[PDB]
RNA sequence: GGUGAAAUUCUUGGAUUUAUUGAAGACUAACUACUGCGAAAGCAUUUGCCAAGGACGUUUUCAUUAAUCAAGAACGAAAGUUAGGGGAUCGAAGAUGAUCAGAUACCGUCGUAGUCUUAACCAUAAACUAUGCCGACUAGGGAUCGGGUGGUGUUUUUUUAAUGACCCACUCGGCACCUUACGAGAAAUCAAAGUCUUUGGGUUCUGGGGGGAGUAUGGUCGCAAGGCUGAAACUUAAAGGAAUUG
């Protein structure tokens, strides 16, 4: 019933980031991210953040000429955490309440057939 | 102080015929400029789209389908195929502990000479009254099967292109064709084409992609 | 148990044991006169196989080498002696 | 000390036996 | 009766140029004048002469291989892999 | 397999080994079934072939060289080709052959 | 003197297993010494549920958890997640909840 | 970007993110379990080939051919060493950012060797069940793995079978768990660590207070690093084990 693009968040510790593209995916449209809204480096990856951020990214979305998105939410993963972070659970929900439509997630966290050592050593980090 | 918001041109797409719907949504360019333009440079490209969206019912919320742009007619862009896929919190979800896990693929051809490599799942089933508590077949089992997985997804694919093949995937025949031969070795449940990835196409040929539209 | 009849078990208990492990021991196999009605003759076949055997005259076929007791093949009967 | 430590001070020490005793060999 | 207990072949040089080269030397001196397989004809007798050069004493067919054995593993799988893009260009 | 077979020949048949005996055989019109080296020279097989052909004698290509040829026959030598004469009890003759 | 009839963590007929690498501090661990945890949860969370449905296309939609199987180090397993410590008894047994 | 927080670092080179496409080398996630196999080290994608094996079945065959083993030998995680290849990743050394009274570290970065493979070495690990092997006997219970036998068992339908998976009973041989203890033990615990002052089935190996010390010396093996063999003088009243209360 709208225009679909992409909307596509990555959010792991540290920071989050949120940018809606073409269905496509080459030609991207509006972004910013959690480091963005707040200057701070410890607060880089905070729910508060990604909110401010997915507000921004709601606006310019809807100010070029998207009114929907399909969300597909993502971690670190490779060789690491493979947990969703902390800031996509609330820049979904600030891009929902936000005033834009949802349709189909799935989670694209990077998964592989295990390998590539992982770093950290045998002993793992230790402190 | 430019923004290319005011600088791009706009496209909607139209997927092939056998589905319900063809068109599936919007794209953003820039200006056909004399010295790398609008059309050559990109179009061809790709989209994944969950099929129930272009199928309708939802007994599809899995399963996704990469369309590409080959062709293009004045903003009416016309993609083929480029693969399916399967969503990765179904696949996560009939993997269950107790139960053995059964993959299997072979690389093959059709009529329009493409090439692709398709994939095969599977998992046992508890009988409908055992008491134990796991149900694992028997390696021989495991090998039994694949075989004969593999008996008959290449005779599935040389059928009429993919373009049958694609006719062929969205009914889900395939699926209860294998689970018929192997009900006489082992239960089984589940039992999906999960993936399939293209991989090697003949060349361009306007006259079959035209074939696909109307 | 504490005081039993070791000399004289009871067929049951004797029956469900090991071939071994009976008061004295002995086989459990068994013979039997085979005849798949093509032909009018019996041969005797050994109930636990390995050899395919071959029938009398006609090579018809008669048993296949299993586990241990041989599977009979299609049309036949038997007795066991 | 860590018992491999010890077994690491005396390799090094039969090392230095086995250099100072070749000087006279 | 055991003539040398580690120089072999390697004994001409004495006491000369230091065991690790003398070790280096006598492997593909080893390599280098031993009697081969004939690909052609079945026996054993391509000997080398001159880098690169191995031939057959009967039936006299001369191959090009490696400066100290007949075959180099290079070579082999440069063989191995030349075999495989052939195969892709008739299939 | 086909050695098995080979074998069976070599120990309840008749046979002989060699270009120039088999070419004997082959004139002769004795020869029932003639067995190939893989490194045996095309010129040779060429040959054999044809004087195969002319006395309508079949010719199996033996994937394999002299030196396995004779292990074949069970011979420590090595051959380059076989001549079938008579096939012992073995099928070799009306099989695959 | 010994502390468990399992000794470390579940090897009895084997001789080696192979390591995997903690979820929290990349420790390596034998897999079968190692601790996991199957982490399904949902995409959204609480009550974000409302909003999500609310705001989006289709009726009710369907909703897929996020499934990822978790891997602690004993260390890192003690640290925070299952673990406490228990008395010498309640030790031995491995019942769950 | 990274952390408890930072910083070294990366950024008109559009970084980080995105998209299509490729190359390299390693690995085998999820399924994976008180589950399998192997002499042990160890062994998880598919497919073909090559030979190997236990258990079971057996009215087959030989007929004492066997048990265990100084000497001697095959194999032997990881690292390490030689000569090629490879060299994605992670990463002894080194260099740095930080922290610290200091900080040669823990944490962050760069990253040599290495990590992979071929042809040779090396022969060691808490190489562990800290528990020799062969044989007998002694006590209950539910699971599971492989084999076999029994069943007018269930399910698959087609037209009933035949299969296959499942269910129940028993029986061999496996990996383990439960409960008891006749019994054993300094205890913790133990179906062997039991059948021992009521002390003998067969056989191999090692220990004899603690340090000195796996040191010195000789021999031997190794390219090396080091392995195997391996003392004494002198010193000393304890060192040690399991359990209890603090
Ligand atoms: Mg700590
Ligand atoms: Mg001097
Ligand atoms: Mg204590
Ligand atoms: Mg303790
Ligand atoms: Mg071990
Ligand atoms: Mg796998
Ligand atoms: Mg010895
Ligand atoms: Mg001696
Ligand atoms: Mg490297
Ligand atoms: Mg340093
Ligand atoms: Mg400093
Ligand atoms: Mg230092
Ligand atoms: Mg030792
Ligand atoms: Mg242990
Ligand atoms: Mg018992
Ligand atoms: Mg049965
Ligand atoms: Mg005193
Ligand atoms: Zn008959
Ligand atoms: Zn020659
Ligand atoms: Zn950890």
């Amino acid at each position: 019933s709208q225009v679909f693009g992409v909307a596509r968040i990555y959010a792991s510790f540290n920071d989050t980031f949120v940018h809606v593209t073409d269905l496509s995916g080459k030609e991207t449209i509006a972004r910013v991210t959690g480091g963005m809204k707040v200057k701070a480096d410890r607060d880089e990856s905070s729910p508060y953040a990604a909110m401010l951020a997915a507000q921004d990214v709601a606006a310019k979305c809807k100010e070029v000429g998207i009114t929907a998105v399909h969300v597909k939410i993502r971690a670190t993963g490779g060789t690491r955490t493979k947990t969703p972070g902390p800031g996509g659970q609330a820049a979904l929900r600030a891009l929902a309440r936000s005033g834009l439509r949802i349709g189909r997630i799935e989670d694209v966290t990077p998964v592989p057939s295990d390998s590539t050592r992982k770093k950290g050593g045998r002993r793992g980090r230790r402190l | 102080v430019v923004d290319p918001f005011t600088r791009k041109e706009w496209f909607d797409i139209k997927a092939p015929s056998t589905f319900e719907n063809r068109n599936v949504g919007k794209t953003l360019v820039n200006k056909s400029t004399g010295l790398k333009s609008a059309s050559d440079a990109l179009k061809g490209r790709v989209v994944e789209v969950c099929l129930a969206d272009l199928q309708g019912s939802e007994d599809h919320s899995f399963r996704k389908i990469k369309l590409r742009v080959d062709e293009v007619q004045g903003k009416n862009l016309l993609t083929n195929f480029h693969g399916m896929d399967f969503t990765t919190d179904k696949l996560r979800s009939m993997v269950r502990k107790w139960q053995t896990l059964i993959e299997a693929n072979v690389t093959v051809k059709t009529s329009d000479d493409y090439v692709l490599r398709i994939f095969a799942i599977a998992f046992t089933r508890k009988q409908a009254n055992q008491v134990k508590r796991h149900s694992y077949a028997q390696s021989s089992h495991i090998r039994a099967i694949r075989k004969v997985i593999s008996e008959i997804l290449t005779k599935e694919v040389q059928g009429s292109t993919l373009a049958q093949l694609t006719s062929k995937l969205i009914p889900e025949v395939i699926n209860k064709e294998i689970e018929n031969a192997t009900k006489d070795i082992f239960p089984l449940q589940n039992i999906h084409v999960r993936k399939v990835k293209l991989l090697k196409q003949p060349k361009f040929d306007v006259g079959a992609l035209m074939a696909l539209h109307g | 148990v504490l005081v039993q009849d070791l000399l004289h078990p009871t067929a049951a208990s004797e029956a469900r044991k090991h071939k071994l492990k009976t008061l004295v021991q002995g086989p459990r196999s068994y013979f039997l006169d085979v005849k798949c009605p093509g032909c009018l003759n019996i041969t005797t076949v050994f109930s636990h196989a390995q050899t395919a055997v071959t029938c009398e005259s006609c090579s018809t076929i008669l048993c296949t080498p299993t586990g241990g007791k041989a599977k009979l093949s299609e049309g036949t009967s038997f007795r066991r002696k | 000390m860590r018992a491999k430590w010890r077994k690491k001070r005396t390799r090094r020490l039969k090392r230095k036996r086995r250099k100072v005793r070749a000087r006279s060999k | 009766a055991k003539r040398t207990k580690k120089v072999g072949i390697t004994g001409k040089y004495g006491v000369r140029y230091g065991s690790s080269l003398r070790r280096q030397v006598k492997k593909l001196e080893i390599q280098q004048h031993a009697r081969y397989d004939c690909s052609f004809c079945g026996k054993k007798t391509v000997k080398r002469g001159a880098a690169g050069i191995w031939t057959c004493s009967c039936c006299k067919k001369t191959v090009a291989g490696g400066a100290y054995t007949v075959s180099t593993a290079a070579a082999a799988t440069v063989r191995s892999t030349i075999r495989r893009l052939r195969e892709m260009v008739e299939a | 397999s086909i050695n098995q077979k080979l074998a069976l020949v070599i120990k309840s048949g008749k046979y002989t080994l060699g270009y120039k005996s088999t070419v004997k055989s082959l004139r002769q019109g004795k020869s029932k079934l003639i067995i190939i080296a893989a490194n045996t020279p095309v010129l040779r097989k060429s040959e054999l072939e044809y004087y195969a052909m002319l006395s309508k004698t079949k010719v199996y290509y033996f994937q394999g060289g002299n030196n396995e040829l004779g292990t074949a026959v069970g011979k420590l030598f090595r051959v380059g080709v076989v001549s079938i004469l008579e096939a012992g009890d073995s099928d070799i003759l009306t099989t695959l052959a | 003197p010994k502390k468990r009839a399992s000794n470390g963590r579940n090897k009895k007929g084997r001789g080696h297993v192979k390591p995997v690498r903690c979820v929290n501090c990349s420790k390596s661990i034998p897999k079968d010494k190692a601790i996991k945890r199957m982490a399904i949860r949902n995409i959204v969370e609480a009550a974000a549920v409302r909003d999500l449905s609310e705001a989006s296309v289709y009726p009710e939609y369907a909703l897929p958890k996020t499934y990822n199987k978790l891997h602690y180090c004993v260390s890192c397993a003690i640290h925070a997640r299952i673990v406490r410590v228990r008395s010498r008894e309640d030790r031995k047994n491995r019942a769950p909840p």
